């Protein structure tokens, strides 16, 4: 089995529209995610706050929905709590807190799009370990 | 315990009594070695002269 | 003739049944107190809390233990790396509750073995022989120091040292595997190679020497009786043994300068044990062995397990179970 | 070739450098060339790290080992441990490279064309391994050089731009140490204190004032000792306990340097003052304290009454009491209660961890620092997988503290072994039975039976 | 210019390092060819000073 | 099959090649060794972080006027803790906000005053601490420019 | 004849510069052409799973192992 | 005895160093590199 | 328990001084050959 | 020429070179 | 990253740090050249 066209299609928006990630995008993401996100979100789990995981099920229950590329990209632009009552940009990496966190001082849009695509795509490949944890 | 401490003397008694043992040794050692100033052997680890 | 002189002389005498020497002045009292405390504690030491969670563990014979399960439990985790002599406790009972005897015994044992090395060298000097046996003995001393002192220093607590017992030793080894992956560390591999090679070379050298023994005894008398203490000629034929060894494997491949052979015999296990003690010391500061977890990936991206992943599975099984009540947070730092 | 063959010398090719024991000029050439090698490595590695530098990541994540030292000296570093520019590091690297070229040429010249023995032509640089006055003179000269170097460090920290201080008000930054502590009692309290937990023999220096004062004292002591050894001659008591030969001096140096290597290895693993966590990453205990702190904060946000929740063992899972009574973080990290970090001190009162400060006056930057330190603990593998041994390999990080400590501990022990070997051989050779027994004067046969 | 200037410096340093070790060894070779080596040493230090002057000025 | 010679005799790969040090087209990998780019997209140097810095300075003031009250009582740990817990962001904020030479020089003066306050508080000398706090107040309320 | 004499012989290297590289290139082409996958039955990186089965293809019977493997290794 | 022993020794050392180096480069780019 | 500390501090300095002054008493001269 | 040695040596060396060539090709065969 | 002037000369720096190790070996190759006299 390959990383074919069927398995590279992910939700792009709330509606449900589904775009396709080019293989280059996949690579760049896996790189960017491992370089910046990996230290705390290795394996699709949140190391500091294990309750708020990164698996698609938890993203589906966040407020608002975080199970599509657009909402993940917006979350990077402007992060909120699990219920979305207030912003936690001062305690989470974000473009809004670019001054606080120097890592994002260079990230571009495509970079964010590729990172979100990787986050969306990895549970389609592994399908049980993205956010699973030790057990799996 | 973790109170830093010069050496570990906490009570003047402890220092004043760790004293006589070392001084006793110094005296017994001086008993053999006394009035020595010269006698330079000038050889590789000889120290033959007593 | 002074008194000091007379003493110094008796001390460095080479006609005493056991050589005392100046290093003996440190070796004898220290080892004697260590062994006295160890013998008493192995019989009548009360339970000790090792994880500092008020869950004492019994390790004494009089507390329902046998020789294998019994041990001298290391000091409490609450103490950590702090010095805990007898006089710092408010009572002897409390000193026993927090595992002070472990600290006493281990510190004295380390000083004693260092002084033992020194005494070996000192007697070598007195007898006019070449002074490098204590260099060979350094390897077990280094291993003992790494397992008893360096690892607690790196981890930050004396509760992480090896308990003085059989089942305690096995527990220490298993937890070390779980938290550090000792097997996949090249220095442990070097140590296993050194020990296996030491056994191999010992057995082969003994077989080759005993096989080629000059016929100087009957059949109804121990072959060992042919040799007489203080001989002037070799009781064995080097030529026959070398011929057999060369015909067995290869002609080029063979040692002739028996001196080179014995030097190699000394060199192999010693360097193996040195490298192993360095593995333990390096891993005391969290430089673990190779982690080949999920290294093989198919085209799609799914992970294909190797033999290393089953090792990781066993390590997880050991890890989630060791010190069940001690942990409160997800990471073991 | 007279001096370079197992016949003329008696030393095999593998132990070939021992042929230079009695050759003065060639030994000097070897020493100088080796120093040139050291300088070359320093410059080359600095240039390598500057090349592979990435401004996004902190230095302790890039696997760097030398930029941290020059940053601690106060070169191209801003408040909070941010790196501004990497030009001074490049300058240091190139200067070291050029100096290494010069030193290497000098070593080669003295080893190849220089006179074999310096005693005949230059009766000022020639020695004998056996006279004590010249040995002490050389020792005193180099001791004065070392004292001048310690002075130079003090001068750099006091009047040449200052040094980086983590405990500085408002965060870590470069400052001038105006008032170093000169009290002999406080300075030598480090030297004469216990090496066990809670004491930290020389590793437990806290503020920069103590560092500067200790360096002033070391420089003064070294200058005085260097002057004193130059003028005087070894006394009677030291003249009959020491073996006076080149290999004996080498063995003494080996023992001393093994002790120094052990000290530096354990010093890089525990110290926050001369090894700021913003550059070397958090220490062993620091990561554990950071984990406990961040989970305490997270559970406090939910509304749980911290310092009132009994742990699974009934001991308290957030706040405990130290065996001395101080209030500390609970869990397995109670072994690390001796920790003192710049981001946790604001919360500490005279009684320990203040509770009113924790409940009310918490800061977001402390949360970020604790999360970053927990996410970057000194854990790793030989292939630098990072994290716990059971973790999958996605991150790529091993803390420089682990590298430094492990490497220098290994080197220190092997230099202790070198001390053992060389001390034994030097004493045997001085006595005169380093080659065999005798076979006609065997001392065992002249001693009483037993 | 700097980039080039240094390039040269690297080339001349390579030419010097490949030939100095061979000289010293080969008995006698040294003395006879001392003045050319001195001239090349002066060229080397001049190149270093020129590179330093470039940078400085250019900053 | 599917070879992968050091990015010179094959191709990229959804994951296998590493020699690359390029082969991405996205744009400039800052350096041949950095996945990230240069500072020319998204975050801007001075968007609206200056407002946050000014707020940090105002609250730094508010923190620093309660030091004389803490030194009037013989409490020294509180002085150090107050001077380090929230002033932590203030060093970087003041350094970044300063752009002219006068601001730089007198921010240096303010840092000197704060360091003197810290040292005197450690040495437990009330007069020196009070004078240093007064000088720090003067510099800081003369900084708002 | 001792090893070193043979190793230093020129007529040895004139028969060890047309034999060794050819053998090395043949070993390279053994898997460059993908023959080794078919000879030993090991799966290629894209043959571990198929569209029909998404789990590990284990053998459960003994005397019908041939057919079972033939089926599993269908696609 | 035409070719000196240490020359062929050096050539063999270069070959083996090359092969072993190609192995680590691989531990890094391709199968098994994750 | 201060008495116990005193007695141990004596024993320790006792034996340590014995060691230090035993090795200072012209030990290299003590040897088979002279 | 074909002494037992030549034989044993070649029977051990030919597969070794074959396998080394094969293993090198693999180091490139990248997923 | 190196200053823009020396980014061209970067590849030499990429190999410079590992030089010393080779010096060591040179000793061994030099000894081999003289027949491990
Ligand atoms: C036998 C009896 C002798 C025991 C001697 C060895 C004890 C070494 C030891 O306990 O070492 C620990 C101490 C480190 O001290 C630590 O020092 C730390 C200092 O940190 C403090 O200070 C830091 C500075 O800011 C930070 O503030 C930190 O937060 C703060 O806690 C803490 O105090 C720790 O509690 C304390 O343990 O090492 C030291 O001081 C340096 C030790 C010298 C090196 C010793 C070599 C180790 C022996 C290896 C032997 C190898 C075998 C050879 C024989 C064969
Ligand atoms: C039987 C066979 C074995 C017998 C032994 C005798 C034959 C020698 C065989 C050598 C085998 C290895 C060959 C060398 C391969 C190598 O090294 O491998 C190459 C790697 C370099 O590879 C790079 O290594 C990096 C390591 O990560 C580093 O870089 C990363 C990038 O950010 C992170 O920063 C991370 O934190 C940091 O550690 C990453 O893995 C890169 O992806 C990878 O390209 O080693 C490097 O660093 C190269 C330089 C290493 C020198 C450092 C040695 C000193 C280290 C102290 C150790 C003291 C001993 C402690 C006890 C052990
Ligand atoms: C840092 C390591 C080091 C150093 C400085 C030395 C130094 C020395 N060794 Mg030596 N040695 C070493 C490691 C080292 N060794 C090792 C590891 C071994 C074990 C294999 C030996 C084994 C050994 C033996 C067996 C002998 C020496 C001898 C000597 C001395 C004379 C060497 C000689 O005549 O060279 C002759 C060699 C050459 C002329 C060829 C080398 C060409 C040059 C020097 C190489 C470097 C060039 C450099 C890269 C160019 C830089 C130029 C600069 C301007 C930039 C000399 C003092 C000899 C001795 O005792 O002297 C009395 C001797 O017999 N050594
Ligand atoms: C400053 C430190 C220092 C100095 C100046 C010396 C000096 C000397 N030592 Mg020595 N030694 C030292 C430290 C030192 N030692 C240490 C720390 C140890 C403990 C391991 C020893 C153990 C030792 C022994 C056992 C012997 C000496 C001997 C000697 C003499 C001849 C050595 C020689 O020709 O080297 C020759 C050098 C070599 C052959 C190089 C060997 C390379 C080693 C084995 C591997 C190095 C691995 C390296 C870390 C990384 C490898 C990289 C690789 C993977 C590419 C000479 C006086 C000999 C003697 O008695 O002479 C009188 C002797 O027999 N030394
Ligand atoms: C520790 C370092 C060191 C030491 C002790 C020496 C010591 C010495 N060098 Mg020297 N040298 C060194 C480093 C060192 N060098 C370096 C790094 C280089 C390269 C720049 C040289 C280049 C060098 C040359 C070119 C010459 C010496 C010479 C000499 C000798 C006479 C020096 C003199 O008259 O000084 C007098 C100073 C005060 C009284 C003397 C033994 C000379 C020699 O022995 O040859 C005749 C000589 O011609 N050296
Ligand atoms: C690298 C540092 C170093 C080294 C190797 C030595 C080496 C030595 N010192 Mg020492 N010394 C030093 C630094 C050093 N010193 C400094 C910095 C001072 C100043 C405090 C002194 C003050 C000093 C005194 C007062 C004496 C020695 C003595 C000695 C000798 C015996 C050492 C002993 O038994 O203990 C020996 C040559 C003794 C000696 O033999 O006097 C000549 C002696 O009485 N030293
Ligand atoms: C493979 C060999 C090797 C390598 C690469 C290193 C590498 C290193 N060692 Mg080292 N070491 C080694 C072997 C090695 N070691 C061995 C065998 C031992 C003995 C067991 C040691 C013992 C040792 C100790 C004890 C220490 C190191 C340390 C270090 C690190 C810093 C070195 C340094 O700055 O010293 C510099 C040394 C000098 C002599 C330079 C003097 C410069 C002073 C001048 C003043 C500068 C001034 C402030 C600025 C001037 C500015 C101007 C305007 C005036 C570095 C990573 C240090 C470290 O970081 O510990 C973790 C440390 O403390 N090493
Ligand atoms: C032609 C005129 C000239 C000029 C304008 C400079 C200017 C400079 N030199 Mg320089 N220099 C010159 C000639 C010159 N040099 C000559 C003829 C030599 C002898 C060959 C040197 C040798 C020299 C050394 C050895 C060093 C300098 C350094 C410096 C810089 C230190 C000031 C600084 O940090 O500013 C701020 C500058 C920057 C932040 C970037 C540069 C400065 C840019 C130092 C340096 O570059 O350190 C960074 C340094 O270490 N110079
Ligand atoms: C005796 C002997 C020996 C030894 C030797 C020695 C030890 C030597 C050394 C040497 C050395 C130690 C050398 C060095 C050199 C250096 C150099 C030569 C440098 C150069 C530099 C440069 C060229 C630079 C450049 C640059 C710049 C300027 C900028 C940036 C870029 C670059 C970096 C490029 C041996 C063992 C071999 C053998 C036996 C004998
Ligand atoms: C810098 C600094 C510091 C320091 C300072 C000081 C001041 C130091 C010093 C140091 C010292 C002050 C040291 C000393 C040491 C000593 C020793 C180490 C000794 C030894 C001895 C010996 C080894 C002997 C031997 C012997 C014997 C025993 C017997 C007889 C014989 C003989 C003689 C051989 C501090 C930490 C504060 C802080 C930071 C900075
Ligand atoms: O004590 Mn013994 O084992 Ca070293 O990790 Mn943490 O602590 Mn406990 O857990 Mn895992
Ligand atoms: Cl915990
Ligand atoms: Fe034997």
């Amino acid at each position: 089995i390959d990383l074919d066209e069927a398995t590279r299609t992910v939700v792009v928006d709330n509606a449900g529209n589904t775009t396709v990630l080019t293989p280059e995008q996949v690579k760049r993401g896996k790189r960017l995610f491992n370089a910046t996100c990996g230290a705390c979100h290795v394996g699709g789990i949140t190391k500091t706050n294990p309750n708020v995981g990164l698996d698609p099920e938890a993203l589906s229950l966040a407020t608002p929905r975080r199970d599509n590329i657009n909402a993940l990209v917006d979350y990077i632009k402007n992060p909120t709590t699990y219920d979305g009552l207030e912003s936690i940009a001062e305690v989470h990496p974000s473009i809004k807190s670019a001054d606080i966190y120097p890592r994002m001082r260079s990230l571009t849009d495509e970079d964010l799009y590729s990172i979100a695509g990787h986050i969306m795509l990895s549970p389609k490949i592994a399908s049980e370990k993205w956010g699973g944890g030790k057990i799996y | 315990a973790r109170f830093a401490n010069g050496k570990p003397q906490s009570i003047e008694a402890k220092y004043i009594m760790r004293s006589p043992a070392e001084w006793d040794r110094f005296m017994r050692f001086m008993d053999r070695y006394a009035e020595a100033n010269g006698l330079g052997f000038s050889s590789x680890x000889x120290x033959x002269x007593x | 003739v002074s008194l000091w002189e007379r003493f110094c002389a008796w001390i460095t005498s080479t006609e005493n049944r056991l050589y005392i020497g100046w290093f003996g002045c440190l070796m004898f009292p220290t080892l004697l107190t260590a062994t006295s405390c160890f013998i008493i504690a192995f019989i009548a030491a009360p339970p000790v809390d090792i994880d500092g969670i008020r869950e004492p563990v019994s390790g004494s014979l009089l507390y329902g233990n046998n020789i294998i399960s019994g041990a001298v439990v290391p000091s409490s985790n609450a103490i950590g790396m702090h010095f805990y002599p007898i006089w710092e406790a408010a009572s002897v009972d409390e000193w026993l509750y927090n595992g002070g005897p472990y600290q006493l015994i281990v510190l004295h044992f380390l000083l004693g073995v260092s002084a033992y090395m020194g005494r070996e060298w000192e007697l070598s000097y007195r007898l006019g022989m070449r002074p490098w046996i204590f260099v060979a003995f350094s390897a077990p001393v280094a291993a003992a120091s790494a397992v008893f002192l360096v690892y607690p220093i790196g981890q930050g607590s004396f509760s992480d040292g090896m308990p003085l017992g059989i089942s305690g030793t096995f527990n220490f080894m298993l937890v070390f595997q779980a938290e550090h992956n000792i097997l996949m560390h090249p220095f442990h591999m070097a140590g296993v190679a050194g020990v296996f090679g030491g056994s191999l070379f010992s057995a082969m050298h003994g077989s080759l020497v005993t096989s080629s023994l000059i016929r100087e005894t009957t059949e109804n008398e121990s072959t060992n009786y042919g040799y007489k203490f203080g001989q002037e000629e070799e009781t064995y034929n080097i030529v026959a043994a070398h011929g057999y060894f060369g015909r067995l494997i290869f002609q080029y491949a063979s040692f002739n300068n028996s001196r080179a052979l014995h030097f190699f015999l000394a060199l192999w296990p010693v360097v193996g044990i040195w490298i192993t003690a360095m593995g333990i010391s390096t891993m005391a500061f969290n430089l673990n062995g190779f982690n080949f977890n999920q290294s093989v990936v198919d085209s799609q991206g799914r992970v294909i397990n190797t033999w290393a992943d089953i090792l990781n599975r066993a390590n997880l099984g050991i890890e989630v179970m060791h010190e069940r009540n001690a942990h409160n947070f997800p990471l073991d730092l | 070739i007279a001096g370079r063959d197992i016949e003329s010398t008696g030393f095999a090719w593998w132990s070939g450098n021992a042929r230079l024991i009695n050759v003065s000029g060639k030994l000097l050439g070897a020493h100088v060339a080796h120093a040139g090698l050291m300088v070359f490595w320093a410059g080359a590695m600095v240039l390598f790290e500057v090349s592979h530098f990435v401004p996004e990541k902190p230095t302790y994540e890039q696997g760097f080992i030398l930029i941290q030292h020059l940053a601690t000296l106060g070169y191209g570093i801003g408040p909070g441990g941010e790196i501004t520019s990497t030009v001074p590091y490049f300058a240091v690297g190139v200067i070291h490279l050029i100096s290494s070229a010069i030193l290497g040429f000098g070593g080669i010249y003295h080893s190849l064309l220089g006179p074999d023995t310096l005693e005949e032509s230059f009766p000022f640089f020639g020695y004998d391994w056996r006279d004590k006055n010249k040995m002490t003179t050389i020792l005193g000269i180099h001791l004065c050089l070392l004292g001048l170097g310690s002075f130079l460090l003090v001068i750099k920290a006091m009047y040449l731009g200052g040094v980086y201080d983590t405990w500085a008000p408002g965060g870590g930054d470069v400052r001038y140490i105006t008032t170093p502590t000169l009290n002999p009692i406080v300075i030598f309290g480090y030297v004469f204190r216990s090496p066990f937990g809670g004491d930290g023999w020389v590793v437990s220096v806290n503020n920069m004032e103590d560092v500067i004062g200790g360096h002033i004292w070391v420089g003064i002591l070294c200058i005085v000792g260097g002057i004193w050894h130059i003028f005087t001659k070894p006394f009677a008591w030291a003249r009959r306990a020491f073996v006076w030969s080149g290999e004996a001096y080498l063995s003494y140096s080996l023992a001393a340097i093994s002790l120094m290597g052990f000290t530096a290895a354990l010093y890089s693993w525990y110290n926050n003052t001369a090894y700021p966590s913003e550059l070397y990453g958090p220490t062993g205990p620091e990561a554990s304290q950071a984990q406990a702190f961040t989970f305490l904060v997270r559970d406090q946000r939910l509304g749980a009454n911290v310092s009132s929740a009994q742990g699974p063992t009934g001991l308290g899972k957030y706040l405990m009491r130290s065996p001395s009574g101080e209030i500390i973080f609970g869990g397995e990290t109670m072994r690390f209660w001796d920790l003192r970090a710049p981001w946790v001190e604001p919360l500490r009162g005279p009684n320990g961890l203040d509770i009113n400060k924790i409940k009310n006056d918490i800061q977001p930057w402390q949360e970020r620092r604790a999360a970053e330190y927990m996410t970057h603990a000194p854990l790793g593998s030989l292939n630098s997988v990072g994290g716990v041994a059971t973790e999958i390999n996605s991150v790529n990080y091993v803390s420089p503290r682990s590298w430094l400590c492990c490497s220098h501990f290994f080197l220190a022990f092997f230099f202790l072994v070198g001390h053992w070997w060389h001390a034994g051989r030097a004493r045997a050779a001085a006595a005169g039975f380093e080659k065999g027994i005798d076979r006609d004067f065997e001392p065992v046969l002249s001693m009483t039976p037993l | 210019m700097i980039t080039a200037l240094t390039a040269l410096f690297v080339l001349v340093s390579l030419a010097l390092v490949v030939t100095v070790p061979v000289a010293l060894a080969t008995p006698g070779e040294w003395e006879t060819s001392k003045d050319q080596f001195n001239k090349i040493f002066q060229l080397w230090v001049g190149l270093v000073v020129a590179i330093a002057t470039a940078d400085g000025i250019s900053t | 099959s599917v070879f992968g010679l050091i990015g010179d005799g094959t191709s990229y790969s959804e994951g296998a090649a590493y020699g690359t040090d390029q082969a991405d087209k996205l744009y400039s990998p800052y350096s041949v060794y950095s996945p990230e780019g240069e500072k020319s997209l998204y975050k801007p140097d001075s968007a609206e972080y200056l407002a946050r810095k000014k707020a940090v300075l105002a609250e730094t003031k508010n923190r620093l006027q309660k030091i004389p009250g803490y030194v009037d009582k013989k409490e020294w740990f509180n002085v150090k803790d107050e001077l380090t817990r929230y002033m932590y962001e203030t060093r970087g904020a003041v350094r970044s906000l300063s752009s002219s030479v006068t601001q730089k020089e007198k921010a240096e003066v303010f840092f000197r005053a704060l360091e003197d306050t810290y040292g005197a508080a450690t040495l437990k000398k009330g007069d020196a601490v009070k004078a240093s706090n007064d000088k720090a107040i003067a510099a800081l309320d003369a900084f708002t420019a | 004849r001792p090893f070193s004499d043979i190793i230093t012989s020129v007529r040895y290297w004139i028969i060890h510069s047309i034999t060794i590289p050819s053998l090395f290139v043949s070993g390279w082409l053994f898997i460059s052409t993908g023959l080794a996958y078919d000879v030993f039955g090991t799966p290629r990186p894209n043959e571990y799973f198929t569209q029909d089965r998404q789990q590990v293809p284990l053998v459960n019977d003994r005397f019908s192992a041939k057919q079972e493997l033939e089926d599993l290794t269908k696609g | 005895g035409r070719v000196p022993l240490w020359l062929v020794g050096l050539v063999g050392g270069f070959a083996v160093i090359t092969i072993v180096s190609l192995f680590i480069y691989g531990s890094y780019s391709g199968l098994g590199s994750s | 328990m201060l008495t116990l500390k005193i007695l141990v501090y004596t024993t320790v300095i006792f034996f340590v001084s014995l060691f230090i002054f035993g090795f200072l008493s012209s030990d290299p001269s003590r040897n088979p050959n002279r | 020429i074909f002494t037992f040695r030549w034989l044993a040596v070649h029977g051990l060396a030919i597969p070794t070179v074959f396998f080394l060539g094969g293993i090198t090709a693999m180091q490139f065969i990248q997923r | 990253k190196l200053p823009e002037a020396y980014a061209f000369l970067n590849p030499i720096v990429d190999v410079m740090p590992v030089i010393p190790v080779l010096f060591f070996l040179l000793a061994f190759v030099w000894q081999a050249a003289v027949s491990f006299r």
